[PDB]
RNA sequence: GACAUGAGUAACAAAAAAGAGUUUAAGGUACCUAAAAGGUAUCUUAGAGUCUCGCCUAAAGCUUAUGGCUACGUCAAGUAACGGCCUCUAAGUUUAUAAUCUGAAGAUUAUGACGAUGAGAAAACUUUGGUACCAACAUUUAAAAGUGAAAAUUGUGCAGGAAGGAUAAACCGUACCUAGAAUCUGAAACAA
RNA sequence: UCUUACUAUAGUCAGGACUAUAAAGGUCCGAACGGGUUAUCGUUGCAAAGAUAUCCGAAGAACUAUGGUAAGCGAGUGAA
RNA sequence: AUGUAUUAAGGAGAGUAUAACUUAAUUUAUGUUUAUGAUAGAGGUUAUCAACA
């Protein structure tokens, strides 16, 4: 890639929309493993009942 | 003398006699598998 | 924006798969297509995945299974296990498409066949013998081929014989400081 | 065997009228010279005589 | 094997898979002039498109190098694995 | 008892030149036959429709051929087309996905189906003539004879290439008593117009040369309704 | 140069290693 | 039988109604006349975007030396919210 | 554990059976030739084929199973020209639920689930109980004749002959081997 | 997964003869199939139960296939 | 083998840069000390020429 290309900055931060789509979200890692660390509310709502 | 006794054997009655699922389904076979586990045995069944 | 199918409604952004296009068989029509895909890959997939991503057609897609040899861990040692299984999908392509013939062996160079082919033959050459020890045989000394070594001592052989060269004794035999 | 055979009356029953006898019936051959077996054809005239006769006739 | 041989689209989808269209595979002293992977840091200033497209790029260019390994192998072509596992 | 023949060059009934070892063309060895010399042979004896159009199935990947006077093919003719060619070689029964349409050929005559019951009977005993009695390509061409018996097996087996210059023949008056010749007999003759439909356009060009009686045609009838399409050469 | 290592190197370092001969042979002449 | 009775047993061993899947996923359902039909909810597709024009590739070049980031003084430097919250106010206050 | 003796002995004998040519690749020798090469002949290893003879043949042939330490380019919506998966259930199984019995483990009954060796719409285009039933036996029936199935028709004997459901094309199998000539079981390349 | 009994679902038994039947018989001769009567060989066998010939049953209390149930303090199955 | 300290659920299948381990199978950052350490260069695959927390 060129010089200039590779030092394009894109990349606008969003509050109200995903960074992607959140189907993305289930490729990068995976819902159902053990290893989840980043769990929902009303996941944890449900565990402590 | 040996017999041949596996003359005419399925690969079916196999899985329906020394399987994990007849194993882990079964008192007895609960036992098999942890005695072959604590052995360190590869081939739980079948 | 209309493919000629339907298409399926769970998105896949981020595919983690391989697809490889392998060359078609000698009798083969040349609209029929040969990939190896992934094990789970099925053929609604393969119909999707050729048209959103290479913009090709297909009117029906086959696939069979190979299986793999059952080895051992570590070669010759080990338990005995069974590789994962090889998928290969075959697409009847709207469109046709002929692969280029092999370059000539003699029009090869780009990809030094030259040394390549040398060291093919010696590979050859240890598995053919390593199979002679597996039946319990070894080759005489009447079928070694010549080597380098064995051809440089006839002609010395004829030379002295003949009476060109005169025999001398040797003086590269060992390093003595007496020198007699 | 009641016993084992000792390395004496073994090596009689190996050796003592059992060695390979010399072939001394040896001529050369007319057309080559080669040396080749009394009564017998040459083989290396045989072959070249019999390919020299299929090639032209 | 002594047939016209028929006219292939010159825009076909499946031209895509061959590195040189005479030569399905690329040669070795030709497959190694390429860069470095992107770093996590430069990659932290692209926007979704970008890093959407930049993925595809990713998976149709190893897409390219699988099908040059199977055909360098199964036409005995010579050298170039050593090449491509680099570059891959 | 079977009596093979030898590859000697000899004349052909044909227009054109089969195959080189074809000394003259168009030589009459024999009489016109009673409906050779007929301007309207019919459907005397036959259903209607039989014998106006032929069809040509191969296998896609072996290239064994097999001819059909319906649009389908039955277990019938697997079994009275194709010879023994060595074990693991005949298959058992016809599989749906590799035998496809080869190619059709359709009279212009569209009630004289006497004349395509003709054209049906040469490409099968030519057909049968090239499994057996393949002297021509025993030392030449392919060279079956210097062949194992299971390469030459798979040989003997691509009849697909074979069955396209079955075509050149047969559709150029090949054969005695093809009932492709008109002879008017006032003596003129001449061919009966014909039209070949090919699924692949590459395919027609294992005749070295076709007759000027025969039109090509691409796709066949009922083809394109399967979502099967033409493999055209123009493209 | 092992049988089995001469074809795990990229050409780079194969065709180093020619020069190498090449240029051993040309100071024994 | 000795010793390949011993394996694990697949699919191209035996075929008395033994059916093991490789995972390839249920795109449908099973009727009960022994057909299948597709649920296209459930059949996945690809999602690939225009890449006419795109200019990235999948190498940069090796003259750019590789650098990281500092982020000096944030423990959690690329994964800090506040610096991802701050940064989005001046940038894109909109979205 | 290594190495002796018997001993370079027994064995390589299913009463099929061999004979003479030809050719390919790699390599070993001899001559030709000394520019290396190439050529002629021959031998070793791994193959291939031709002509003649004989052997099995309701097989020792072909197509496929059970099975497989043989090998991994074996390709199907369905029928003609396909099985599995799937639906239904039999013999049965049940660390399923309920009840009951019981030194614990457990056992019993009912229900559910599961369970083929069985039953499953259409297609050369397709999506009540003899007004019975589909056990055995016998008879008849796709109209030129004969033969073998399929299904049905009628009948006979007693030994008196299932269950249940109904009624735009995914996934898995597909290679080779069938035991007299290299593959299954018999410790194996076993006259079984 | 051998084997004994039972169980469910299925398959197989050339041809001829006699008998009251077209089909009603633990009928007859005899292949497939199932047995194992006598002799010979074999006995570190081809075979830890085989080969050859001979012999017996071969529409039945028959034989065969794929599953199922019943066995080890008590004894499962057993035309014993 | 004994002693000390700490801890209180274990195995397998397949895949993968064959010291590197999970389809991301060699992730990304902080602080400190760096030869008086700890116990004024070359080198991102010709790599990981840096340990501790
Ligand atoms: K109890
Ligand atoms: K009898
Ligand atoms: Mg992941
Ligand atoms: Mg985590
Ligand atoms: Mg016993
Ligand atoms: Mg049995
Ligand atoms: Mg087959
Ligand atoms: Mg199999
Ligand atoms: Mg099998
Ligand atoms: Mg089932
Ligand atoms: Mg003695
Ligand atoms: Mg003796
Ligand atoms: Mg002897
Ligand atoms: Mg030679
Ligand atoms: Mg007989
Ligand atoms: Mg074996
Ligand atoms: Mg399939
Ligand atoms: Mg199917
Ligand atoms: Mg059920
Ligand atoms: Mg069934
Ligand atoms: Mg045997
Ligand atoms: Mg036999
Ligand atoms: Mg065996
Ligand atoms: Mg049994
Ligand atoms: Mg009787
Ligand atoms: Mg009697
Ligand atoms: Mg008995
Ligand atoms: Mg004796
Ligand atoms: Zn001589």
């Amino acid at each position: 890639t060129l010089r200039i290309d590779v030092d394009e900055k894109t990349f606008v931060p969003t509050l109200f929309r995903p960074p992607a789509p959140q189907q993305v979200l289930d490729e990068l890692r995976n819902k159902y493993s053990i290893f989840r660390t980043r769990h929902t509310p009303e996941y944890i709502a449900k565990k402590e009942q | 003398g040996p017999r041949p006794t596996m003359s005419g054997a399925t690969r079916l009655v196999q899985k329906r006699r020394h399987g994990f699922l007849s194993r882990v389904k079964t008192k007895n076979g609960q036992k098999t598998l942890k005695r072959r586990l604590a052995k360190g045995r590869l081939r739980l069944s079948a | 924006r209309n493919a000629p199918f339907r298409v399926g409604k769970k998105q896949i952004f981020l595919p983690n798969h391989v697809i490889t296009f392998v060359r078609p068989l000698p009798k083969q029509p040349p609209n029929l297509a040969t990939f190896i895909v992934p094990l789970e890959f099925n053929k609604l997939d393969l119909r999707d995945y050729l048209y959103h991503v290479y913009n090709v057609e297909v009117t029906g897609v086959r696939s069979f299974v190979n299986q793999r040899m059952h080895e051992q861990r570590h070669g010759d040692v080990g338990n005995w296990r069974r590789p994962k299984s090889q998928k290969m999908m075959i697409a009847e392509l709207a469109k046709p498409f002929v692969w280029p013939k092999p370059p000539a062996e003699d029009a090869r160079e780009a990809f030094d066949y030259a040394m390549w082919k040398k060291q093919k033959t010696a590979q050859e050459q240890d598995t053919k013998f390593q199979g002679i020890r597996a039946q319990g045989e070894v080759v005489p000394p009447s079928q070694f081929e010549v080597t380098k070594d064995r051809k440089a001592i006839k002609a010395r052989q004829s030379k002295f014989l003949s009476g060109e060269e005169t025999w001398a004794p040797g003086k590269v035999n060992a390093f003595l400081n007496s020198k007699i | 065997p009641k016993k084992k055979t000792s390395h004496m009356k073994k090596r009689h029953r190996q050796m003592a009228g059992k060695a390979l006898k010399d072939v001394t019936h040896l001529n050369r051959c007319p057309a080559c010279g080669n040396l080749k077996r009394m009564h017998h054809l040459c083989s290396t005239c045989l072959g070249k005589l019999k390919g020299f006769m299929d090639r032209n006739g | 094997e002594e047939l016209p041989p028929i006219q292939v689209d010159e825009n076909h989808g499946l031209w895509d898979f061959f590195y040189d269209r005479e030569t399905v595979a690329m040669a070795p002293l030709e497959h190694t002039k390429h860069g470095r992977a992107w770093t996590v840091s430069e990659l932290r200033k692209k926007s979704w498109d970008d890093l959407h497209r930049l993925w595809w790029v990713c998976v149709k260019e190893r897409n390219r190098i699988a099908t040059a390994n199977w055909e360098r192998t199964k036409s005995e072509l010579g050298f170039g694995l050593a090449e491509a596992n680099e570059r891959d | 008892s079977t009596h093979p023949t030898t590859a000697i060059p000899k004349p052909t009934t044909a227009v054109l030149k089969t195959s080189p070892l074809a000394e003259e063309t168009a030589v009459e060895l024999k009489s016109p036959s009673r409906l050779q010399l007929k301007s309207e042979p019919g459907n005397k004896g036959n259903p209607k429709g039989h014998g106006d159009r032929i069809w040509a199935f191969h296998h896609i990947e072996q290239g064994q051929v097999i001819y059909s006077t319906k649009p389908v093919i039955s277990h019938q003719h697997l079994i009275r087309q194709q010879p023994f060619t060595g074990k693991n070689l005949v298959p058992r029964k016809i599989r749906k996905d590799y035998w496809r349409p080869l190619a059709m050929i359709e009279l212009a005559g569209k009630d004289q189906g006497a004349v395509g019951r003709s054209v049906y009977q040469k490409l099968r005993e030519f057909k049968k003539r090239h499994e057996l009695d393949w002297a021509n390509e025993a030392e030449e061409g392919r060279k079956l004879m210097h062949k194992s018996k299971r390469e030459r097996g798979q040989e003997l087996n691509d009849q697909k290439p074979n069955s396209v210059a079955d075509m050149a023949a047969v559709l150029a008056g090949a054969g005695k008593g093809n009932l492709m010749w008109q002879v008017s007999r006032l003596v003129k003759r001449q061919l009966r117009r014909a039209t070949v439909y090919w699924t692949n356009e590459q395919d027609k060009f294992h005749a070295r040369e076709w007759s000027d009686n025969v039109s090509h045609e691409v796709g066949i009838p009922g083809e394109a309704e399967k979502k099967r399409m033409p493999i055209r050469m123009s493209s | 140069w092992s049988l089995f290592g001469w074809g795990k190197q990229k050409v780079e370092e194969r065709n180093k290693v020619k020069e190498e001969l090449k240029q051993s042979e040309l100071a024994r002449t | 039988g000795l010793k390949y009775r011993k394996l694990r047993l697949t699919t191209k061993d035996v075929n008395k109604g033994f059916y093991k899947g490789n995972r390839t996923g249920s795109m449908g359902t099973h009727t009960s006349y022994g057909t299948y039909k597709i649920d296209y909810t459930k059949v996945r597709t690809y999602v690939c975007p225009d890449l006419t024009g795109f200019k990235l590739t999948p190498f940069v070049s090796k003259t750019i030396r590789p650098v990281h980031d500092q982020f000096p003084g944030d423990k959690l430097g690329p994964k800090n919210p506040a610096t991802y919250l701050a940064r989005w106010k001046s940038e894109n206050g909109l979205d």
